């Protein structure tokens, strides 16, 4: 894959991808394709493309600006720290996995809209066009897509809504080159398009989403979608070896463990062995154990904890962990220490 | 989950990592609206040291409360030489985001792969607990296995991990040249 | 790459697969599409792809029969043992290797239309007009391919023929991108579509091959071209861990060896240690080893000279070969014994 | 030299390798007629124990005689299970020829890889003269060069070896299904 001209828009479908790739060819900057893309795999890959879920969006800009937008859902105004558990302190089988209690505040749709807003140039009446068209007029099931439907069919038949929507005529599983429809979908996608975000977290769809909810023993209601915020935020910024790594912050933790192993192997010379030696290998993974340790306990939405995500991307610490891994041998996991005696703030 | 990743003629790069969980995420959808509703509160410790779907645990620190957001691991990231975009990169796959995505970016810069090969090369997985070292079929040979079996590794063979879809610019003669990978594993 | 309704035709150009697979989809066999891609090569692949050649084709009937066709170029009339020495008995420098000496009578044509006639269903017209269209209305230059053109510049350069077809205007490198056009291969495949194999062996294109021949220090004659011959042979066949391999025999000695170096392979569980396994890869390359220390001496033209073809795809000398690897040493090239007595 | 591969609906399957051998053969080409020439010849042992293109050498067996064939490494190969197309598979790379094809063979039966796996694996190769073995980018980790290395090889990385276009049929409840990979490296 290839471009000198106007660059390139990636997914895992490859619809999706040339709906973004047209907004390039057509003028539009990295944001108006990123978020046609948004809205396309919402269609074209539903196990996975969503309006009903949320992430994050990290963002260079041209003027050399990093900037990282958090539309993570958020748990519902009514949440509770023990929702999941029954009487006697354990947790109810598969309640914070299928149905909806399982589900946050939908932040996809609002994040969609904010980095538009703030850093797009075309509307998004327009970019939603594509995704809206093969919400009407349907497209093929791949061969992978089938088998994920298939894989999910005993949890599809819990819910009246999911039994309309992802089997065929007589709840049979969709096939391979089978024509996919969605009209629904595209109803919501068509409220969104004239409406904005408002046309989510507002109205007749915020309407049935309070209703399904309220049917079916979830919490979410018209309140949760109104309160509903992104958040920019800044990146977690590092170095590897003279590059520049901006990736997410909290409440994600993928960025900071990211700079925070790399921080680690960068005191080895990976370099001198080659991709897939033994040596190499040891030095990443002796390196991650100590950091998913330090996951367990330090790391969670910093708008709620204390996170130190600065002493946990420090290369100092860095330089601590690796002086504790010891040539030729591991550590086992239940020898080691979330924080290494390095994220004391005295004794809380 | 699924990420993806643009870069425009103007030097803009964006990289987005979104998801409803699991497959199909909570596998109930809203009745009128036509989509599947996540099941992100699975990334909440529900619990203190009770695994989630991906075997991560927690305390107070990711616990429930109102308004807050669930942990997550998504790591989309952009890698810049020089003030100028290098690479574009993420993953889906909970717990083994992070881990998928730092071999993709040290594939480039230690060992010299272009992205397709970054992307491809086979990839290893240590998340504390499980006690494990999880490795891609015909990812590792028996040497190397031997090797770290020796050093105290216990080595599982697992389905691959992740969905990379990443770019690479490079500067050529008069502005850049735009290179890109989707990952075999999809 | 996948298919369930007419099967495959698969080559390293994507205009000649696609050329392949179209006949394929029109209800020709594989024999018909395999025509249509080696005319289609020789306009697109010029770097391998060729009328100007040879080569062998292995064919699994739908019947259960297993045959091999040898088109493989013949040393021409005049060729003789020597022929690339100076007076002392030293090699001369590139003389095997670029101008017109170098060349063997090609048999790529007489290949062609010779499985065509005993195992197609199309007529040679119908499957060539794919590659002369391309000839006369041109194709693109891939990026490897300006690349490999580039490489054999100063090649070409040597040959007032090949500056006239492989060069724009000037002499200058075609560039990725370009569109290339060959009208004298255009007027080549026409004669070859409406005369069949006689349209390059005899006539017109003999002539040109003659006459080049002659004014180029080359040694072909219209005798040479009229006396090409195909030859039909048996395959090789073996077997390994419980499947049927069919290769090709003498004048390759690839199957020969594929099969030789495979039984001495099978001898080990492989599938124990797994792929890239240091043990695996020992096993495997001790056997290349003497399998081609027995290339050197054992191999040939059987037509010509007596091949042990038998002797070496025996699986007794495969275990005898097999007990004489050692688990972590090497045996040095410099101490194999081809056939290790025999 | 390029390899070619097809089946079809009725079980035939036809495994061709065809050339000019080196690049652009002899560079000569016929005036008039528009084609080039092999250097074909390049192949006999024009003296012996004189290394050929790709290092072969060889005495009386493969010496020149007006009419003979010189002596190739092309196996185009057919493999059959149970009597009907497993495998149709072929590779350019003279001397590099055989031990391409076999290690796709091998890495279908011994390893159970599907076609695509078995032609994108990294290949190994000795041809006895010269004592070496020859491997490729990327192909072979530390672990494994230092146990080959340990027992007397001469380890070399070298430019990718073959060019391989290969078809694998599996039979259906109806019919058959096709599969097929070209090489990543060229
Ligand atoms: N929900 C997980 C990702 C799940 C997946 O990638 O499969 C997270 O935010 O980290
Ligand atoms: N002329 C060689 C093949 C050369 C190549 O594949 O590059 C042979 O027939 O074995």
């Amino acid at each position: 894959i290839k471009n000198t001209k106007v660059g390139l828009a990636l997914s895992s479908h490859p619809l999706a991808s040339e709906i973004g790739q047209k907004v390039l060819e057509e003028g539009g900057n990295a944001i108006d394709a990123a978020v046609a893309i948004g809205f396309a795999l919402a269609v074209v890959h539903p196990a996975a493309g969503n309006i009903g879920g949320g992430g994050f969006a990290v963002i260079h800009l041209a003027n050399g600006e990093n900037v990282a937008l958090d539309f993570r859902e958020k748990a519902p105004l009514k949440a509770t720290k023990n929702m999941f558990l029954d009487k006697q302190g354990n947790v109810v089988p598969k309640l914070s996995e299928d149905g909806y209690l399982a589900a946050g505040v939908p932040g996809t749709v609002a994040g969609m809209e904010a980095m538009l807003k703030k850093y797009g140039t075309k509307k998004l009446s327009q970019l939603i066009d594509p995704a809206i068209k093969l919400a009407e007029n349907g497209y093929a099931i791949s061969q992978r897509q089938a088998e994920t439907l298939k894989e999910a069919r005993e949890r599809f038949l819990k819910y009246s809504s999911s039994k309309k929507y992802f089997f065929k005529k007589g709840h049979l599983d969709y096939q391979e080159g089978d024509l996919f429809v969605q009209k629904d979908l595209a109803k919501t996608l068509n409220q969104i398009k004239t409406l904005g975000a408002k046309g989510f977290y507002q109205g007749q769809v915020a309407e049935l989403i309070e209703k399904d909810m309220k049917k079916n023993g979830g919490i979410i209601t018209k309140e949760d979608l109104a309160s509903y915020n992104v958040k920019w935020r800044k990146p977690v910024v590092g170095s590897y070896r003279g590059y520049k790594i901006i990736s997410m912050s909290p409440p994600s933790s993928g960025g900071t463990h990211l700079i925070q192993i790399l921080n680690v192997m960068e005191n080895a010379d990976l370099s001198a062995l080659g991709y897939g030696a033994s040596k190499n290998i040891h030095i990443a993974a002796e390196a991650m154990r100590q950091a998913y340790a330090d996951r367990s306990v330090y790391m969670g939405d910093a708008d709620f904890v204390s996170v130190p995500v600065d002493k946990l991307i420090n290369k100092a610490y860095a330089k601590k962990i690796f002086d504790t891994i010891q040539p030729d041998t591991v550590t086992p996991s239940s020898q080691i220490k979330p924080g290494m005696g390095q994220l004391h703030e005295g004794s809380n | 989950t699924t990420h993806y990743s643009v870069a425009d003629r103007w030097g803009n790069a964006v990289s987005v990592t979104y998801t409803i969980n699991a497959s199909y995420g909570s596998a109930a959808s809203i009745d009128g609206a036509g989509f599947l509703l996540n099941n992100e509160m699975d990334d909440f410790s529900i619990k203190p040291g009770n695994p989630n779907l991906y075997g991560l645990v927690g305390g107070d620190a990711n616990a429930i409360e109102a308004n807050k957001r669930p942990l997550s691991s998504m790591s989309p990231t952009i890698v810049l030489k020089n003030n100028k975009v290098f690479l574009v990169v993420g993953s889906p796959g909970g717990s083994r985001i992070i881990t998928t995505v730092l071999q993709v970016i040290s594939n480039v810069i230690d060992y010299n792969m272009n992205i397709s090969e970054a992307v491809s090369a086979p990839r290893f997985h240590m998340q504390w607990l499980p006690d494990e070292l999880r490795i891609e079929k015909f990812g590792m040979p028996a040497d190397v296995k031997d090797n770290l079996t020796k050093m105290g590794y216990q080595i599982v063979t697992k389905p691959v991990m992740g969905d990379v879809n990443a770019i690479q610019v490079l500067p050529k003669t008069k502005g850049s040249v735009f290179y890109g990978s989707t990952d075999p594993r999809k």
